[PDB]
């Protein structure tokens, strides 16, 4: 099979002009779980070949859509022309509790809506005026971010200045973010620019303050954006285990939770890719350790609960073994009901920067196999973590093209694909069961013990649906 | 906790006592949240006349707009031609957004490429990206044609599409006869409907500009139809059905109906149907050219009147009775075909429906929004029904369009309480439906947020959303509907009178309180 | 019927002066000419219109709301000799984007049909450092077809003529845009006319005319006039007529061959 | 009181305090009404399992039936023939009701006569009424044909229609050649669908019984189609459109689509379209005869198999994906025509809609009722969608049909929790939705009182009514819909999935409680 897959790679690549061929060849590999240096087997985080229908987004999506947008009691201005902000309005299901338009603003679209005069004369005057109207119409907002779209970075508008000046005049945190869409090669650099801005403009507001009451059980959840309520389903496990979650970044997140994060004892990092930046910084500046965890499926979650509880005293460990004993009959019954329906099934995945490796555990817990996986924008340290999680002679792809992914699936013939909205309808038409693995197909949560139940039910409902036997007309 | 026999998703799961208790602690401990008391007072204030006055003083801030940017329209335009790949010269973030946006509305695959201009292509120009990109696209996805538009960044820096493409061809990245029409589509001008106008004009100029010498108007005996930015599959289909039904030879220029509705039969089709290259080349030979949505086809009209020399008729969008009538007489006048008995009967069946439902529609008050022609067509029909439009919003509208719509309104007793707004967004509209409450809203999915807000004030202030327009993301398969012609008018009438009856039943479903008016027969 | 020309050259070389003095002579010869200024400082028509021409295109659009609301009547004025003047406008130094302002203005003139009166010549006056696509708007297809590059005998001016010629090539190869010649605006350097002829030869073009350094030019400028209007009998005034006659009779339109500095 | 500027009809007028008070006094003073305490207690009791046991022991009492009687089906059948006057021999009260019932469902005029048998005709027979009535009807309303059915009283006293009509003819009240087919239609046997079977068999017998000598099967190369009791205009049309699409010569026997949808153009057309007398005379020459609703066309089937000698195919109602398929292949085998590409693509578009909506349809539980064939078609499609039928009720159903459906249920994992009920009414079903709550009801207007009941118990117990069936009196123009074929299945798919999304939005519209799951994109 190892040689067969290698052959599949060389055949697919035959369609490309030579420049695109030599490059796309570097981003497709046959896995070795033994390899611990992914640089040797694959390269990632490079620019997309023009005209090949990458599924990648931009820096602004990475910053506004992902890191900043969820923070519920700030107002996030899409600064520039009207498109960006409009295609991302309530597209990502980062759940929050609040009174929208009053004290919370997540599903709303705020923009400066650039016209031609604003391009040519620049928009600092409009931006300033914009912040005054905001503070008038939404007086309970607890801060404002300015998310630059492509042209703000070209023309050289001085949004840092406008943020220092207006912020002083109003005693309001205003965070200028240069997440120009042409920066970087994908969503990834947007995470980074988003983390540096949190660092520079928010994270230090309470460095001198010592009023907050801290315990040896304080933790923060870093890098969970609460898709369908994933974070709320994780948080409950941590607290039943006796830990206290001061912060969640950034799903259901408040600006005060972010400012209080420096007071925690341990940082719990779910999405490594998007927030490892601020986590290293908080270890360097405040002495806070951080650790990666996985709450996808019972095995990973049980293993993660034990690993985290081991960072504290024996009381927390005792409570760990309690939480486990409580949900054991619940995840075992889920297994007994749904695994017989899913055993032996093969799935191919393609997602952004975390889930392509992270969810492999949950699939195995239902007896399914991951035969192929890849990322839109991981770095080599993600693929370092990935290869031991995949089986030997499985296919790995990075910034896969619409064409490549189409052809890989034709040969490999998986029973299920888990990918994004742009992929969805291609593969349904092919008669291949498909689950959205960004949005969870408007379902979820999938994190933790409660999510796994919804996870099992969704994978079975779809894969075993009666519609999949109907694609060929009886007469042809 | 989960009962394995009845698994709960996020709703209603997070209503369990343990989650609720946990969320209470999150809020109290770390959220530093304003007291409910204050939130309720702020909320109430935003529903007042005083907040509206401030809200309507805005000059720089836009909140919840009701429009998107130009290349979205270009892409939709390009999709309407045979084996054509939309190609957006500029940043790839945009394309990911355009596809997702149309994926969600159409529940279909949406094919489109970028040439992935990064930071160095920002400062050096995208000449190389255009070379490698056209070559890579042609080789990999094998279109017959590539239709090129631009993101906002390629427009700031003035990337010369014409030159970049000609050098690509001159240097052997793509063959010289391989058709590559283009249109500058700057996002900071107009809106997505303007992008459709610009893209169509590039393609039409591409196929007909050189060779006007051998063209004779009227020589192919057919009528050109240009639909404009259109997202109801039924709308393409109904125009085609009424022309075929009359015996009119016609040519639909930009026809995405097939490619946006491919069958699930075991294979993925990146391309299907659409306007052929030969149809475009032959277009100047048509009797005349009819523009379905003239208020965003102004650039197309000048080229077609100026280069093709067609006496493009002054027709409103064919929505509702008068303007469908008017469309049919003018198509009859241009082509020589009389109006067949079958269309005439259909007209009288829509009239029959209006007569049957008039007592429930009469005097009903609506707020509505959408694109310029859609809105004015919808306004004209609401007046023909005895309804009262109250708030008419068109964010991408202009002063001339506003003048036309104010004239239609004033020509009818039913328009006396209506005001038209251009440049105003859904946050403005939200104030209007609190201060001057209509019975219903007619707009796209974004209006569900208004309905949620009006309900929070109170069940007696709730203004229900009627979903007609684009995009509709929270209902399934409404994109198969029709809004044009008699067929569209029947569907809209039925959607409206039954929203009215559905709401009335809800208000009369209370046992021994309101159900004395819970009638079996309406 | 209609000839469109674009004037380029090193910053500070005399483009706007040379362009306006030429057009003055051209109008005095009985030609119908439009000048299109493509510089944010909007000084390109300042000598054809005495004192003011207040209204740049971008200015009027910013005030009127959008370019689409703006009518041709608002920005196009006539000065000395019936010469038609329009200015792009743009921001003050250090803010906004002057390049996009040029794209918008040129696009406005096209959409409104500014080119189709009964015009003999259109002249685009462009600023010195051509930093972006916006400022090559006048030399795209269906815009200028002839380019004249203003230079002088000093090292820097010639170096610039060559770099502008490289920028032209991509527009020249893929289009009909051609270099018409080099106009030498003297700085009184030694054997200067011969020197510019040599440079022109290596490029593949000619030197259409040698324009002497004469302070009447600056003296007329201080009066907000062309030399043609300020002093019709002066020697410099006859120089612009000679330059004017030659541009009318020019047939030499080449794709230039840029040289390596050695 | 009334505000002249905002006049209130009964709702909400009587919610004014003075009416509210006046009603409070009426009750207390003079109604001798049971205390609210007891009313609430009895109500709760009617929602329990114990009441259900009592409710399902009924032997004599019927409450809220879900059927009508034979002559209504007979009248609908006759209406489908060219210039034909439905004529019900018996009491005129019956006719005033039949027309009304159809007036309200179709919102059209409904023409039908009585011969007004009074007390003396009860005891002397209806011979005389039949002579004068036919003469009077023929002269005044001038039909080409008069189709005679009966009220219950004419059935009790044994009025011999055959004899009475012939004596009418022998005595010259109507001309001997004037077509007057008849059918005995007793209301105390079966129901309205049995009445249609009886009427159609009488007409068919009338036009072809004598003259079987000169008929040859297959000689006109056409396929006969018999629709049965059908009240969706669109259903006649989709069958006509699909056969035409295949090039199959066809003859639709009983076709009221035209007469039930005349245009409002200035004149009343008592008659329009319909099956001609020649089509009926010629029917035995067809290749074969397809019955669209076999479970109530059993009498017709015996006549056509016995007398015409057509080998009537064993076909289910063509609803949903499998049985539409099955129907199209059989029409193909009989006529020789292939299944055209346009239909193959229509099928793949329905499949595509099923793949697109399946995550929301999955596991949804339904109670439903209606006529025998409609119900089973609806059950079969729900199983194809991955839904769970739970309560399947068919009041006019029979034991064989009940068996047929239980077998279908068993052929799918999704039928394991369903029970089929025959002989049981809407008061029975009401208990079913309180004791074993499904997510929705699929039925006719009579179901709105059930929804009213479930909500009075609690918002969490409310079971919403999805209106598909007959009669629909409280929405407008639903009778133009389609339920057969791929087109029918698409309309039904879209209604079900959007009823699910509409209800979910309602359950998640609560500001800061449930609106965390009020998603823009579903
Ligand atoms: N032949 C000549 N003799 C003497 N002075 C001259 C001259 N031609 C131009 N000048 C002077 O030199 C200065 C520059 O002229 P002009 O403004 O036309 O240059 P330019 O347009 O190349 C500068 P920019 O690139 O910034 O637009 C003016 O003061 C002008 O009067
Ligand atoms: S943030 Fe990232 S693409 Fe870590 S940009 Fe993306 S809500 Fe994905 S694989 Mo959409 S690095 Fe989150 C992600 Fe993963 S938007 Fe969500 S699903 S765990
Ligand atoms: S990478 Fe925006 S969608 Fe574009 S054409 Fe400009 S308005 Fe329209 Fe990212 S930041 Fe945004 S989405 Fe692109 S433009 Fe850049
Ligand atoms: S005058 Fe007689 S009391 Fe009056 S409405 Fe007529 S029957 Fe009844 Fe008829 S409608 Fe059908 S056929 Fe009998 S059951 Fe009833
Ligand atoms: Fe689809
Ligand atoms: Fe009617
Ligand atoms: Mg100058």
């Amino acid at each position: 099979s190892r040689e067969e897959v290698e052959s599949l790679i060389q055949e697919v690549l035959e369609v490309y002009p030579e420049k695109a061929r030599k490059d796309r060849n570097k981003h497709l590999a046959v896995n070795d779980p033994a390899v611990t240096q992914s640089k040797k087997c694959i390269i990632s985080n490079k620019k997309s070949q023009p005209g090949l229908m990458t599924i990648r987004g931009c820096a602004y999506a990475g910053s506004k859509g992902v890191v900043w947008g969820p923070i519920k009691d700030m107002i996030h201005i899409s600064h520039g022309p009207v498109g960006c902000g409009q295609y991302s309005r309530a597209g990502r299901r980062n759940y929050y509790i609040g009174t929208t338009g009053v004290n919370a603003f997540v599903t709303m679209n705020f923009t400066s809506d650039f016209q031609e005069k604003d391009i040519v004369f620049g928009g600092d005057k409009k931006l300033a005026k914009l912040i005054d109207e905001v503070e008038t119409l939404f007086p309970l907002n607890k801060g404002i971010s300015v998310q630059s779209e492509c042209p703000i970075g070209l023309i050289g508008d001085d949004i840092e200045s406008v943020s220092k000046v207006k912020g002083a005049e109003l005693s309001k945190t205003i965070v200028p973010v240069r997440c120009e869409g042409f920066r970087g090669v994908s969503q990834s650099l947007g995470h980074h620019i988003a983390n540096d801005a949190v660092r520079d403009w928010v994270l230090g507001k309470r460095d001198e303050d010592t009023t907050f009451a801290s315990t040896p059980y304080d933790v923060a959840i870093i890098g969970d954006y609460n898709i369908g309520g994933d974070a709320w389903s994780s948080r409950i496990l941590l607290e039943e285990m006796g830990l206290r979650c001061v912060a969640q970044w950034s799903g259901d997140g408040s600006i005060s939770e972010i400012e209080l994060t420096p007071k925690v004892k341990l940082n719990l990092v779910h999405c490594y890719r998007s927030m490892n930046y601020i986590s290293r910084h908080m270890e360097e500046k405040y002495g806070i350790p951080w650790m990666e965890y996985n709450f996808f499926g019972p095995t990973k979650t049980i293993e993660s609960l034990r690993a985290i509880a081991a960072k504290f005293d024996e009381s927390i460990q005792k409570k760990c073994e309690e939480v486990i004993a409580k949900y054991k009959p619940e995840w075992e019954a889920v297994v007994a009901k749904y695994r017989p329906r899913l055993e032996g099934k093969r799935v191919m995945l393609y997602i952004g920067g975390l889930r392509p490796r992270h969810v492999i555990g949950a699939y195995e817990d239902l007896g399914m196999e991951v035969v192929g996986t890849g990322y839109e924008f991981a770095h080599n340290d993600d693929y370092d973590r990935t290869m031991k999680e995949m089986g030997d002679s499985t296919l790995l792809y990075d910034d896969v093209t619409g064409y490549e992914f189409e052809e890989f699936v034709k040969r490999i013939k998986p029973d299920l694909i888990g990918s994004g909205i742009k992929e969805k309808f291609i593969f349904q038409k092919m008669g291949i069961p498909f689950r959205q693995m960004h949005s969870w197909d408007y379902s979820g949560p999938y994190h933790g013990f409660d999510g796994f139940a919804i996870f099992a039910r969704d994978m079975d409902m779809t894969l075993n649906n009666p519609c999949w036997k109907k694609l060929q007309a009886p007469w042809e | 906790s989960q009962q394995v026999d009845k698994i709960k998703a996020s709703y209603p799961l997070f209503l369990d006592q343990d989650y609720k208790d946990m969320l209470a602690k999150k809020r109290d401990g770390f959220e530093e949240k304003y007291p409910q008391d204050k939130i309720d007072e702020v909320f109430q204030w935003t529903t007042t006349k005083e907040y509206q006055e401030l809200n309507f003083q805005r000059e720089a801030l836009t909140v919840n707009p009701a429009k998107a940017c130009q290349p979205l329209g270009a892409v939709l335009c390009a999709l309407g031609f045979e084996k054509t790949m939309p190609y957006v010269h500029g940043s790839q973030g945009c394309v990911a957004y355009f596809r997702s946006y149309f994926n969600r509305h159409f529940r279909e695959p949406v094919s489109c490429v970028s040439d992935s201009m990064t930071e160095d292509a920002a400062v050096f120009g995208g000449q190389q990206n255009m070379k490698d990109g056209l070559q890579n696209c042609k080789a990999t996805y094998k279109p017959d044609m590539i239709a090129v538009s631009t993101t906002c960044m390629a427009e700031v820096i003035g990337d010369d599409l014409n030159a970049f493409i000609n050098n690509s061809k001159k240097e052997g990245f793509i063959p010289d006869e391989f058709p590559v029409p283009f249109a500058h589509t700057p996002s900071f001008v107009g809106s997505h409907v303007t992008g459709w106008d610009n893209m169509f004009e590039g393609i039409a100029r591409y196929f007909t500009l050189k060779s006007m010498d051998d063209k004779v108007v009227g020589s192919n005996k057919k009528i050109n139809i240009v639909p404009g930015f259109e997202t109801y599959l039924g709308n393409f289909r109904v125009i085609k059905r009424m022309l075929s039904e009359m015996g009119v030879g016609y040519s639909l220029l930009s026809d995405p109906e097939e490619v946006l509705d491919t069958p699930a039969d075991g294979q993925f089709r990146m391309y299907a149907g659409g306007t052929t290259q030969e149809e475009m080349k032959d277009a100047p030979n048509a009797l005349n050219t009819v523009l379905l949505q003239p208020w965003h086809l102004e650039k197309t009209k000048k080229f077609v009147e100026g280069t093709w020399k067609h006496e493009v008729p002054k027709l409103n969008i064919p929505m509702g009775l008068d303007w469908t009538d008017e469309f049919l007489m003018k198509v009859s006048e241009i082509s020589g075909q009389p109006i067949p008995a079958s269309l005439t009967k259909e007209r009288g069946r829509l009239v029959d429906m209006m007569t049957d439902s008039h007592t429930w529609l009469h005097g009903k008050r609506f707020a509505l929004w959408g694109d310029p022609d859609f809105v004015m067509g919808l306004v004209k029909f609401l007046l023909e029904l005895g309804c009262e439009p109250v708030h008419i919003l068109c964010h991408n509208g202009n002063k001339r369009w506003k003048k036309a719509v104010d004239a239609i309104l004033a020509a009818s007793p039913y328009g006396k309480n209506a005001t038209v707004y251009i440049g105003k967004d859904l946050w403005h509209l939200r104030s209007l439906v609190f201060t001057d409450k209509p019975d219903f809203m007619i707009g796209n999915s974004y209006g569900k947020f208004i309905q949620r807000d009006t309900l929070h004030k109170g069940k007696e202030f709730e203004v229900p959303l009627i979903r007609i327009g684009f995009p509709i993301f929270d209902r399934h398969h409404l994109h198969r509907s029709t809004t044009l012609g008699y067929e569209g008018a029947m569907q809209i009438l039925t959607t409206l009178v039954n929203s009215i009856l559905e709401r009335l039943d809800e208000e009369t479903r209370g046992m021994q309180a309101t159900d004395y008016n819970h009638d079996l027969v309406r | 019927a209609m000839r469109q020309c674009a004037i380029y050259g090193k910053g500070g070389i005399g483009k706007s002066t040379t362009t306006q003095n030429l057009v003055a002579a051209l109008a005095e010869m009985g030609k119908k000419v439009m000048i299109v200024g493509c510089d944010p400082k909007a000084d390109s028509t300042r000598l054809i219109l005495h004192s003011k021409a207040q209204n740049t295109i971008m200015e009027m659009a910013a005030e009127a709301g959008t370019v689409e609301d703006l009518e041709l009547e608002d920005v196009l004025k006539a000065g000395y000799g019936g010469v038609k003047c329009v200015e792009s406008g743009g921001p003050e130094p250090g803010v906004g984007c002057a390049g996009r302002g040029v794209i918008t203005a040129i696009n406005f003139l096209e959409e409104e049909g500014a080119y189709e009166d009964d015009l003999d010549f259109v002249f685009y006056d462009v600023l010195g450092d051509v930093v972006c696509g916006g400022f090559a708007m006048p030399i795209r297809e269906n815009k200028a077809q002839e380019i004249y590059i203003v230079c002088s005998g000093e090292m820097m001016a010639m170096y610039a003529a060559n770099n502008i010629s490289k920028g032209i090539v991509k527009y020249a190869n893929s289009g009909s845009v051609r270099l018409g010649g080099l106009i030498c605006n003297s700085r009184n350097t030694d054997r200067e006319d011969e020197l510019i002829i040599a440079l022109a030869n290596k490029l593949g073009t000619q030197m259409i005319h040698f324009v002497p350094r004469d302070n009447v030019v600056q003296r007329a400028e201080i009066r907000r006039m062309t030399v043609i209007e300020y002093d019709p009998k002066a020697k410099q005034a006859d120089e612009y007529r000679a330059l004017a006659r030659k541009v009318v009779d020019n047939k030499l339109l080449v794709i230039p061959n840029p040289i390596t500095m050695d």
